[PDB]
């Protein structure tokens, strides 16, 4: 259910990189996340989202 | 930053960055061993770096330097972003010359309507993503808590104000945050969030830094 979620990059400013699992791409994709926020379809690797949502 | 400019080289001299691996907020030099940032920017083990221009095309004297010490406020709530302010102690004192240089702690809040210097190198769309190497630099007005909370309905805490332009268009962005917003020669506060970057009736929300200044100064006395 996680795994469907839009990448969300919150309303804070930083640029973390982060990852989360595209339904379109059937894989993870990188994104820039804010800080604060956003969902749960937002892991620190590749690695681990595949592993969650894959 | 949205809408902005390059930054002349290097006009901004307390500007900073924070890094683990990536580049990924700002801060500001106000002691030779202090940086203050976003409390949001927090991770366990930062790298900071200064005197950067271009932040992947090195000139030689830029300066790295880790955190020794990573201190949130101690009141930093992650759901409504109240205090978002942080301070780092560098582990060696930063070489102070024309590069690297400090910025004078505020001495009153702004009046809004004051033109103020926001910098850093986030993002330069409002939709999809252009990360630039190169500093950029915005002039903005700093709003009326009216505006800002015309704005932000029910979201806008007493440690929060506007600078930017409601109609959109000029703004900072994602890898902004921690840096500084700077009015006749003070920094007045510390890049927070806002809803997208530069969209309309959506201006940036900064931390006061004013409303810290014995906090600071009692953090920096108490970790010599």
């Amino acid at each position: 259910e996680v795994c469907s979620e839009q990448a969300e990059t919150g309303p804070c400013r930083a640029g973390f990189s982060r990852w989360y699992f595209d339904v379109t791409e059937g894989k993870c994709a990188p994104f820039v996340y804010g800080g604060c926020g956003g969902n749960r379809n937002n892991f620190d690797t590749e690695e681990y989202c595949m592993a969650v949502c894959g | 930053i949205v809408g902005g400019y390059t930054c002349e080289e290097n006009s901004l001299p307390y500007q900073v960055s924070l890094n683990s691996g990536s580049h990924f907020c700002g801060g500001s030099l106000i002691s030779e061993q202090w940086v203050v940032s976003a409390a949001h920017c927090y991770k366990t083990r930062i790298q900071v770096r200064l005197g950067e221009h271009n932040i992947k095309v090195l000139e030689g004297n830029e300066q790295f330097i880790n955190a020794a010490k990573i201190i949130r406020h101690p009141k930093y709530n992650r759901d409504t972003l109240d205090n978002d302010i942080m301070l780092i102690k560098l582990s060696s004192p930063a070489v102070i010359n024309a590069r690297v240089s400090t910025i004078s702690l505020p001495t009153a809040p702004p009046a809004a309507g004051t033109e103020c210097l926001i910098s850093g190198w986030g993002n330069t769309l409002s939709f999809g993503a252009d990360y630039p190497d190169e500093l950029k630099c915005l002039d903005a007005p700093v709003l009326t808590q009216a505006e800002c909370k015309a704005s932000y309905p029910g979201k806008i805490t007493n440690s929060m104000f506007c600078v930017g332009f409601l109609e959109g268009g000029k703004d900072s962005c994602q890898r902004d945050a921690g840096g500084p917003v700077v009015c006749n020669g003070q920094l007045q506060g510390v890049v927070s969030w806002g809803h997208g970057c530069a969209w309309k009736n959506r201006p940036g929300v900064y931390t006061k830094v004013y409303n810290y200044v014995d906090w600071i100064k009692d953090t920096i006395a108490a970790n010599s």
